[PDB]
């Protein structure tokens, strides 16, 4: 076949619909937490324990 | 739901809540209502229904042994400038901070909030309230049963509420609830 036999080949596709779920999932939560956690630090902040 | 699911909590010898010695099931709940809050803090709901659930959660979670007994942030969500919704949830973990643990300077706050607020609706609600959930009854022997909180009440009565109708009404339903029909005993 290496002489004169070529297939072009693709990467291997994720459709699993508990996996993009889960991806989805966390990527939502990591970028509101992100988010929330920035604009805690940047600006005027309170705390449920002492100096937190 | 959340705050449904809230058992109270072991403390051992009345160990001081701190973080380290919260339990496992109480962090995850913590977290999530903090996260409430904060999202709530910049994307709003339609009338602050998280803010009203997150409060209550957060008296649900200190009327059990696991955040620490502190009636300021109540007492911060009580203020002027906010929604309705926001300062009768508040107002009501004030009133409920204030029968459990029998504090003086949390009831002559509700008491002068209820003198002088611009809102006459918060101020007939924070009598009804404290109607509900009363300080103390006729039975008990309390702290708070001085001549001096008669004599605030039967001002608050006689004088003070004279310009609403509703809350003179609910300042004598106030006085009943708390001193009965008869004399107030807690007096010379």
């Amino acid at each position: 076949p290496h002489t004169y036999i070529k297939t072009p080949t693709y990467r291997e596709p994720v459709s699993d619909y508990q996996v993009l779920r889960e991806k989805a999932a966390s990527q939502r939560r990591d970028v509101e937490r992100a988010l929330t956690r920035f604009m805690a630090k940047t600006g005027e902040t309170q705390s449920l324990f002492k100096d937190d | 739901a959340l705050a449904n699911s809230v058992t109270p909590a072991v403390s051992v010898n009345n160990e001081v809540r701190t973080l380290d010695n919260l339990n496992p099931d109480v962090r995850l709940i913590l977290e999530e209502i903090t996260r409430f809050l904060n999202m709530e803090k910049l994307l709003p709901s339609y009338r602050h229904t998280i803010t009203v659930s997150c409060l209550r959660a957060i008296r649900v979670l200190q009327k059990n042994g696991h955040v620490p007994s502190d009636p300021a942030l109540f007492k911060s969500y009580a203020e002027y400038g906010h929604f309705v919704d926001i300062r009768i949830a508040a107002l009501e973990a004030v009133v409920d901070y204030t029968k459990v643990d029998r504090s003086y300077e949390e009831l002559q706050w509700l008491l002068n909030m209820i003198q002088n607020d611009p809102v006459p609706y918060v101020r007939h609600k924070i009598l009804n309230m404290l109607t509900k959930n009363p300080p103390f009854t006729k039975n008990m022997e309390s702290p708070l049963c001085n001549e001096a909180l008669v004599d605030q009440l039967w001002k608050l009565m006689n004088s003070g509420t004279s310009h609403d109708w509703r809350l003179r009404c609910g300042a004598v339903d106030l006085y009943f609830t708390l001193f009965g029909l008869s004399r107030p005993s807690c007096l010379p």
